RNA sequence: GGUACACGAAAAACCUUACCUAGACUUGACAUCCUUGGCAAAAUUAUGGAAACAUAAUGGAGGUUAACCGAGUGACAGGU
RNA sequence: CAAACGUGCUACAAUGGCCAAUACAAACAGUCGCCAGCUUGUAAAAGUGAGCAAAUCUGUAAAGUUGGUCUCAGUUCGGAUUGAGGGCUGCAAUUCGUCCUCAUGAAGUCGGAAUCACUAGUAAUCGCGAAUCAGCUAUGUCGCGGUGAAUACGUUCUCG
């Protein structure tokens, strides 16, 4: 038995939601597969990003729509991973939008 | 009566013309765009 | 305004042609488009010829005017009088 | 007088203060989003058929 | 008072009694103040001679008030025997710097002269 | 035996800790003096304005801790939380208390800023040419 | 054209006399949006009174504002040229806002020195029926005597 | 007019810029289609230059022409 | 630029000016950036230089409380205008950048006829952040929070 990784601090981030509800619940079915203590999948605040666009082509710069961009963010760090977790980590497969913070 | 003169300026903007001709015939041309560098990147699975 | 360790400022095309021009004995008015050139002490005694935005101004550089830039001695527009509305 | 400076703003300047941000699908100079380098009136038709993920309308 | 041709207020505090004079203002009344070692606070009335010795010399080392004013006018002549488009513009009584001359910058041009708008019977 | 309430206003949190004691309240907040925390404009009344009519004789230490806002939302914050930890000594209080509408969440919190106006509600000023 | 009958936020007891009408008037000589210092200003004004008529704050200031409140008031109704006004009855808590309105109005603009001093006179000085708040309250009461004739018409 | 006037413009020193005065260019700064080759454009250092642009230099990633670098070439490109 | 109008900022002040100490936010932003601390400088800032790809590090909260002073004056109000010396960005700040320091101290003591907004965290007010941006008298715009009111009897008149 061997570790080669202690303290993986994975970290996720995406501009959707569910999709990272989704991920969260398939990374942990795997890694509890395996013998490892999750600490816990823990919320982080969501930094949003807010676009003023005026609606008109010419004048009237007083009528103007608002879009919004939420980078939705969570954390997750692993205790002791071991071979039979990374090579099961290979099989995941992570849908595009989620994005991973891996910090080894 | 007089006490010569305490003006004329000149000598004092001298010394910057001075210093404006010298930096002039310094130039160097380090034309660059940039500060820090590296760490950039998105990450993956290791090896997905 | 202007830092210290900059200095004055020349486009060193003008300073090209007056020491060429301030050793040659028989000067003639300088055809010069910097504005943006500072006078600078060894100009003195000779005359150029600034870029108004139409035509080319003579000026005559004293020991005095020594300091400021080239187009702060030219204008650019002129007014002069109005013209009843009503 | 369109083209030109489209075609100008890709080529590179002689001075580093001489370089502006131009819209990417149109020409236009004035009001240009840095973060998208899209300018706001084809960012409101992009915006409304999905290319960009995550912009959503705003409600707060 | 006594301090030249000014006369400082009797009954109102020194470091604001420098300030009246015309060439020193308030900053440097108190650089006086401070390099003096005079405490502020002793209202000039009650102030003894020893104290109006040392004001004096060191007002008489900076700049005298009454020179400033020869200072400024030669300064509007150096400028406009020079011909320089900021002393045309000084001449004219108009803002030297970058203001805008439109709507604005009354502060140069006195009252206001009236004229009359263009009449406009519609088009 | 403590008690706790989680009183907010204006978006700010507390935490307030009822304790049983006889030796005089000692009115505290986060671990400072109340005649150090807030400006004494008489603020102080309000906060003890449903443990005035009832009582304050029963002595109940408080330790309070807010984090946020300014100071008149973080007073808001913790009467709302000594009413809070009020309603598990004596459920009768809880009646008494409901009168006068001293256990409900304010609601009131500043309103966001909208586009071609001045603020929450302002507006440019009209021209009838 | 509205049916409806607008709400009414408390008034709340004073904090330290007692007196209602204490947070009423802080909030008329509010400015600025400074519930502190409008507090100061008032509470200062209570402490010269001490010092100056040797009796009670509060029922001083109960005489004065009392005293200098009004009972008629006005309203006018243009027909054709000028208004033809008429009298009415206030209601109570109308009644007490006028005479607040009018003591910080003509505080603010006396020839004393800080309207803590300024204020504290005006409401000593209402105490004696002898004023400015007196002057306007008397002013209103006998346009109402003048006009007791077109009292029966309203609209 | 209300429904224009801190409006287009969420940034006019040069650039932006569409304007004026000047110095320069003509299948053109950019594009396709056609006969035809690629053994470059850049950038930068010199001289003349207000800078455009010219005459000289290291002759340049690469991939054998992919993209582009061109010649020839008339349909045309182009117009805030 | 002889002038006129619109929208805002600053004021005409002791509910204040100046000085000292000091408590309490939310949101947002950041690797050609945020820049802590230290050294120099009357200051804008410069040098050194960690920390932070960010619930971690950075972007001083101000009004507010207390103390001292001014004592109602065209002033310790008000800051325009003007002169000089500096700092930053940028090839380049004269036309036409802004900041700091020093100097001066216009008008203005509540504003005529007539008009505008607002029904609670609203009106009024105090700061903070972002966008475009090398830099910008944006006092503009878009956002966030701190304090925080008065009044609505009624539809006779007024506008739609
Ligand atoms: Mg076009
Ligand atoms: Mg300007
Ligand atoms: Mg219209
Ligand atoms: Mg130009
Ligand atoms: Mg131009
Ligand atoms: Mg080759
Ligand atoms: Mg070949
Ligand atoms: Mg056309
Ligand atoms: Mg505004
Ligand atoms: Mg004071
Ligand atoms: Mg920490
Ligand atoms: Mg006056
Ligand atoms: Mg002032
Ligand atoms: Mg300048
Ligand atoms: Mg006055
Ligand atoms: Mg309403
Ligand atoms: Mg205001
Ligand atoms: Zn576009």
């Amino acid at each position: 038995n061997a570790v080669k990784y202690p303290e993986l601090k994975i970290k996720l981030e995406s501009y959707d939601s569910t999709l990272l509800d989704l991920t969260t619940k398939k990374i942990v079915e795997v890694v509890k597969g395996v013998d490892v203590k999750i600490k816990g999948p823990l919320p982080l605040p969501t930094k949003k990003e807010v676009i003023t666009i005026i609606r008109s082509p010419h004048v009237d710069k007083a009528s103007r729509e608002q879009f919004e961009k939420n980078r939705h963010k969570r954390l997750m760090i692993l205790v002791d991973v071991n071979q039979g977790a990374i090579d099961s980590l290979k099989r995941i497969k992570i849908p595009v939008g989620v994005t991973l913070r891996f910090s080894k | 009566l007089t006490k010569q003169t305490v003006h004329g300026r000149a000598e004092k903007l001298s010394g910057k013309f001075n210093a404006g001709k010298a930096f002039l015939e310094n130039k160097t041309p380090k034309k660059a765009k940039g500060k820090t560098e590296e760490y950039t990147k998105h990450r993956s699975l290791n090896e997905l | 305004s202007r830092s210290a360790k900059k200095g004055a400022f020349v486009d060193a095309h003008l300073l090209k042609k007056v020491i060429d021009m301030n050793k040659q004995e028989k000067k003639r008015p300088i055809k010069t488009w910097s504005r943006r050139s500072t006078i600078f002490p060894e100009f003195v005694g000779n005359t150029f010829a600034v870029h108004n935005g139409k035509t080319f101004i003579n000026v005559y550089v004293t020991d005095d005017m020594v300091g400021h830039k080239l187009g702060e001695f030219s204008p650019t527009r002129n007014f002069k009088q109005h013209t009843a509305n009503r | 007088a369109k083209k030109s400076l489209k075609v100008k703003q890709t080529r590179i300047p002689k001075f580093a203060v001489r370089a502006y941000t131009r819209c990417q699908r149109c020409g236009r100079a004035r009001a240009v989003l840095s973060h998208f380098g899209v300018c706001r009136l084809c960012f409101r038709e992009l915006a409304y058929a999905g290319a960009i993920p995550g912009v959503k309308k705003a409600s707060w | 008072a006594r301090i030249l041709g000014i006369d400082i207020p009797n009954q109102k505090r020194i470091e604001i009694a420098l300030t009246y004079i015309f060439g020193i203002g308030l900053s440097r009344s108190q650089a006086i103040l401070k390099q003096a070692n005079i405490n502020p606070d002793k209202r000039v009335k009650d102030l003894t001679e020893e104290e109006f010795v040392a004001i004096r010399n060191v007002a008489s080392a900076y700049k005298i008030e009454g020179d400033l004013r020869r200072e400024i006018a030669l300064n509007i002549k150096h400028l406009s025997e020079i011909g320089a488009w900021r002393g045309l513009r000084h001449r004219k009584n108009l803002p030297v710097r970058g203001q805008r001359t439109r709507t604005n910058a009354r502060t140069r041009k006195g009252p206001r002269k009236t004229v009359a708008n263009k009449k406009i019977e519609s088009k | 035996q403590s008690y706790y309430g989680l009183g907010r206003r204006k978006s700010s949190s507390a935490k307030v800790y009822l304790t049983p004691t006889q030796d005089k309240g000692k009115i505290t907040v986060n671990r400072r003096d109340p005649s150090e925390y807030f400006p004494n404009k008489l603020v102080i009344q309000d906060m003890e304005q449903p443990l005035d009519l009832t009582d304050l004789k029963k002595n109940f230490d408080i330790n309070v801790v807010v984090k946020g806002g300014g100071f008149t939302g973080q007073a808001g914050a913790i009467r709302l939380g000594i009413v809070r930890a009020l309603l598990q000594f004596n459920p009768e209080l809880k009646k008494i208390l409901k009168s006068k509408k001293l256990t409900t969440r304010d609601k009131r919190v500043k309103e966001r800023k909208k586009f071609g106006l001045y603020g929450a509600r302002r507006a440019p000023q009209f021209t009838k040419r | 054209m509205r049916k409806n009958r607008a709400p009414k936020r408390t008034v709340l007891p004073d904090p330290v006399f007692n007196n209602t009408l204490v947070t009423r008037i802080i909030n008329v000589i509010m400015e600025d949006g400074k519930k502190g210092l409008a507090q100061r200003i008032l509470y200062g004004a209570f402490d010269l009174i001490e010092q100056r008529t040797k009796e009670k704050p509060l029922t001083v200031f109960e005489r004065a504002v009392g005293n200098v409140m009004p009972r008629l008031e006005l309203r006018v109704r243009r027909i054709a040229g000028s208004n033809y006004q008429v009298p009415t009855e206030v209601p109570q808590d109308r009644k007490i806002a006028l005479a607040l309105r009018w003591i910080a109005m003509f505080a603010r603009k006396r020839h004393e020195k800080t309207m803590l001093e300024k204020i504290a006179n005006e409401i000593i000085d209402a105490s004696n029926n002898t004023g400015a708040a007196i002057k306007k309250k008397d002013d209103t009461h006998k346009m109402a005597e003048a006009n007791k004739a077109f009292a029966h018409m309203r609209w």
